[PDB]
RNA sequence: GAGAAAGCUCACAAGGCCAUGCCCCCAUGUCUAACAACAUGGCUUUCUCACCA
């Protein structure tokens, strides 16, 4: 858990830090009241400034990655079981992070846990020209997690079943150095994005998961939580996604070989929303908008919504 | 086997029981039978008399229950008040006390015995009644899809020197869309977007979002997972043998479904809530992925999953206001398609295909040269009285009264259909695809060229 | 996410994360003339053992 780099300064607030959920409910941007029946449990709805923030962050990250040449891509939502087995996630175990579609209605259909599985499926059983390498593509899709821990901080926005996460996938040449430098570049890009937003963050190194040869976790300081929170995870892999999925790249000589795979997460909307709202939180509850996202939001300073908040007329209310 | 989730919801007590429209047309049976036959929904006029008779019986049983309840409440209040005064053994010995106790016991037994029969009657009547469709606007033509009238057509088919090729072939040539040998990974009818295609999709969604945001629409995001009750309220069939909506495995999770459309999510968000009169009309624009089972042989015409921006708004109580809002939504669709430049014809939907929850529906079909037939890409539906009643969405007036509010839902654009129409319409002999001026800035390139990168080689056995 | 327990949760006084007041769940049912009291279940909280690709 060594800390490779620390950037930014912790904000100083005269008043006590306020939880992101409290600010959202007061601002009404995010509502999480009595949504068990309507949207299941631990779901969330974004409206007003919140929706603009989600779209702004996804578009800003996408534009920044595209300017650097990343090839934009999209992946199918439904994925087969073999693809998940190759990426190292197994749905056979009873507690699984992979939603499983009903077998009777559909055969071997599973929702994409993350966009990395979809991109890996794309490169399955194919040969990439030795000149094309390295190949970096950014895919943006909604990711659904089957299990979110409820033992600690259950009533929080930190962990949610469905979250928008930009994913960057890069195939590299046989040389280990090429993969390592590619991962380094990915880390630099994500660090640059966080610094641009202004969130205080520290990047550490995870010891030794088993599939990933190396890993990098970026944690962003959150005032409401009062502790550091992990916001991004870029993890290298070596001849494992290819050797499991039979992904091979033909070199100039023509010998069949297995290419290395690098997968990183540019950003996640829920954690970023928490950090942005809490870091810029003001005394009256207004949230300052960073200049980088001012153009996307179009509002210099967020204020209480003019529309009156929705009232609950349901039977489950004290009378 | 088969059980509604709305009646189950009301039975458990999660939400107030919905108010049906049977009373509205109960006055004249012939008018309702004729309208229902024209709609030709799952329910038929032949079975309507049974439903009306059961409803009347239910009303009578409820009235009887209310009378017994009033008598029981009166005896309980009188006995309690009398017991408080002169609370001694002599008062207990009084014949009035004994008679009131016996009457209370008899009333309790009668009410408990009657309750199960009434509950069974309510379940059967509401189960059959839910099938009944919404009112049909008089100006809606009656017939099949072909019979649908054409309101008007904007643009003309582009003149082409050579026969335009299919969208799938052009995509494979440019490698934007890859659909070959995808059975093992994503299953059948699965598509991939690469290079210019992905940028085109993002640019279209962002352009639509910005256009709607400037008009004042409030942005909204809806969770993909939704419960079955919301689906039933929307009017779609959540569970059926040929049902097209994906349901997660019951063992892992219960009552979880993938949203058919974004409007379903917005309706769930608005379920069991009220809105201030000043806020009305409220317009919300939501962009989200939609997965449809959909149970052409090849191509992007039928796709299991796709991304479509959906605009859903709750209007005022007056029916005129709902119609006016629908007209404004139609104008917005026309401006978006005129700006893109595609040739699109807006045709009023026929009564047969209107659907269970839609009062008035406008279908906009865009001409596809490669396909050779118009493709429906935009559908607007007036959910004025069905969705609000099913989900209890109401708007409180200044006085404090609650009046049901009409809901209008429409689709701004769909990435698969608009992509196919733009590619086929702007395809050229060299293979380059022209980019419309609106998407030129977002894409940044006036046209598209063969991909620089070497396309993938299939090494699969 | 799994198991289990409880009935309330939000807000205002006041002390250096919680001492006390202020307010103290929504439904379907067993005995009760009926409030309450015990069950089944929902929801809001709290206590446990575990994965975070
Ligand atoms: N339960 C969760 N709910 C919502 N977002 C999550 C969740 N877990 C992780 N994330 C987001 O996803 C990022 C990566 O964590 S991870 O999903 O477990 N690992 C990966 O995604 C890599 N395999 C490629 O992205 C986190 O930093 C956070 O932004
Ligand atoms: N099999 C399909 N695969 C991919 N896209 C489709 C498919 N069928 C229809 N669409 C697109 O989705 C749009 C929605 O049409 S619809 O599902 O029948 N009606 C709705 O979605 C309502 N929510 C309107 O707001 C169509 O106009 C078309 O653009």
């Amino acid at each position: 858990a060594r800390v490779l780099h620390m950037v930014g300064d912790k904000p100083v607030f005269s008043f006590q830090p306020r939880g992101h959920l409290e600010i959202g409910e007061k601002l009404d941007i995010i509502r999480q009241k009595r949504l068990s029946h309507v949207s299941g449990h631990r779901s969330y709805y974004l409206r007003g400034a919140g929706a603009l923030l989600q779209h702004g962050l996804v578009n800003f990250t996408f534009n920044k990655l595209l300017r650097r040449g990343f090839t934009p891509m999209t992946v199918p939502d439904l994925l087969r079981g073999a693809v998940f087995e190759g990426c190292g996630m197994t749905p056979n175990a009873n507690p699984s992070q992979i939603y499983n579609i009903d077998p009777a209605r559909f055969k071997d259909l599973n929702l994409a846990g993350t966009a990395e599985v979809g991109l890996a499926g794309y490169f399955m059983d194919h040969t990439v020209a030795f000149r094309d390498l390295p190949v970096r593509m950014v895919c943006s899709s909604t990711c659904y997690r089957a299990e979110t821990n409820t033992g600690q901080e259950p009533r929080g926005l930190y962990r949610v079943h469905h979250f928008t996460k930009v994913e960057m996938f890069g195939v590299t040449g046989p040389g280990l150095e090429q993969s390592s430098q590619l991962l380094e570049e990915f880390l630099s890009l994500q660090m640059e994005i966080l610094t641009e937003l202004g969130l205080h963050f520290r990047v550490l190194d995870m010891p030794t998961g088993l599939p990933a040869y190396r890993k990098f976790d970026i944690e962003a300081w959150m005032p409401g939580r009062g502790r550091f929170g992990e916001v991004t995870s870029a993890s290298n892999c070596t001849d494992f996604q290819s050797r499991r999925l039979h992904i091979m790249f033909q070199t100039e000589a023509g010998e069949l070989q297995f290419a290395h795979t690098v997968n990183a997460t540019a950003c996640a909307v829920p954690r970023l929303l928490i950090a942005l709202l809490e870091s810029n939180q003001q005394k009256d509850g207004s949230v300052l908008v960073p200049p980088a996202l001012q153009s996307y939001l179009g509002t210099d300073r967020i204020t209480a919504p003019t529309h009156v908040p929705l009232q609950y007329i349901g039977p489950n209310q004290p009378r | 086997r088969n059980r509604n989730l709305l009646y189950e919801y009301a039975r458990e007590g999660y939400s107030a029981l919905p108010q049906l429209d049977i009373e509205r047309f109960c006055a004249c049976p012939e008018e309702a039978a004729h309208a229902l036959e024209l709609r030709k929904g799952e329910l038929r006029s032949a079975d309507l008399p049974a439903i009306i008779s059961t409803w009347q019986e239910l009303r009578q049983l409820q009235e009887q229950i209310r009378s017994l309840e009033e008598e029981k409440a009166a005896v309980t209040e009188a006995v309690r008040a009398l017991l408080a005064n002169q609370d001694s053994g002599e008062v207990q010995q009084d014949p009035k006390y004994q008679g009131l106790r016996a009457r209370g016991r008899e009333i309790r037994k009668e009410l408990v015995h009657l309750y199960p029969r009434e509950a069974q009657l309510e379940e059967q009547f509401y189960l059959q009644a839910l099938k009944l469709p919404n009112q049909t606007h008089p100006d809606v033509p009656v017939g099949d899809e072909s019979q649908a009238r054409v309101l008007h057509m904007v643009g003309d088919k582009p003149v082409f020197s050579f026969q335009p090729r299919g969208h799938l072939e052009i995509g494979e040539k440019l490698d934007i869309i890859r659909q070959k040998r995808l059975s093992h990974v994503s299953g059948h009818r699965s598509y991939y977007l690469r290079g210019a295609g992905a940028l085109l999709q993002h640019g279209l969604v962002n352009f639509t979002f910005n256009k709607l945001l400037r008009r004042g629409f409030t942005p909204m995001t809806v969770p993909d997972l939704l419960r079955g009750a919301v689906f039933e309220g929307c009017g779609m069939t959540p569970n059926a043998n040929p049902s097209q909506i994906y349901n997660i495995d019951p063992a892992r999770f219960k009552d979880l479904n993938l949203a058919g459309t974004a409007e379903v999510g917005l309706a769930g968000y608005f379920m069991d809530h009220t809105v201030a009169f000043r806020d009305l009309p409220v317009r919300m624009v939501c962009s989200s992925t939609c997965y449809r089972a959909e149970t052409e042989p090849r191509g992007l015409y039928r796709v299991h999953h796709f991304t479509k921006v959906e605009m859903f708004g709750v209007t005022g109580p007056g029916l005129e206001q709902s119609s006016q809002l629908l007209e404004e939504f139609l104008s917005l669709q026309m401006e978006i398609l005129t700006e893109l430049g595609l040739h699109f014809r807006v045709l009023d939907m026929p009564t047969q295909e209107l659907g269970l929850p839609a009062y008035r529906k406008f279908d906009i079909e865009a001409w596809m040269p490669g396909r050779g037939r118009f493709g429906e890409v935009t559908s607007a539906s007036n959910c004025t009285d069905f969705q609000s009643r099913r989900l209890h969405i109401m708007f409180q007036t200044e006085a404090g009264e609650l009046q049901f509010a009409h809901t209008v839902n429409a689709t701004a654009c769909a990435v698969p259909r608009l992509l196919i129409a733009l590619l086929e319409s702007n395809q050229q002999k060299d293979g380059s695809v022209l980019v419309p001026p609106a998407l030129q800035s977002y894409l940044g390139t006036d046209r598209i060229t063969a991909p620089t990168h070497v396309p993938l080689q299939y090494i699969g056995p």
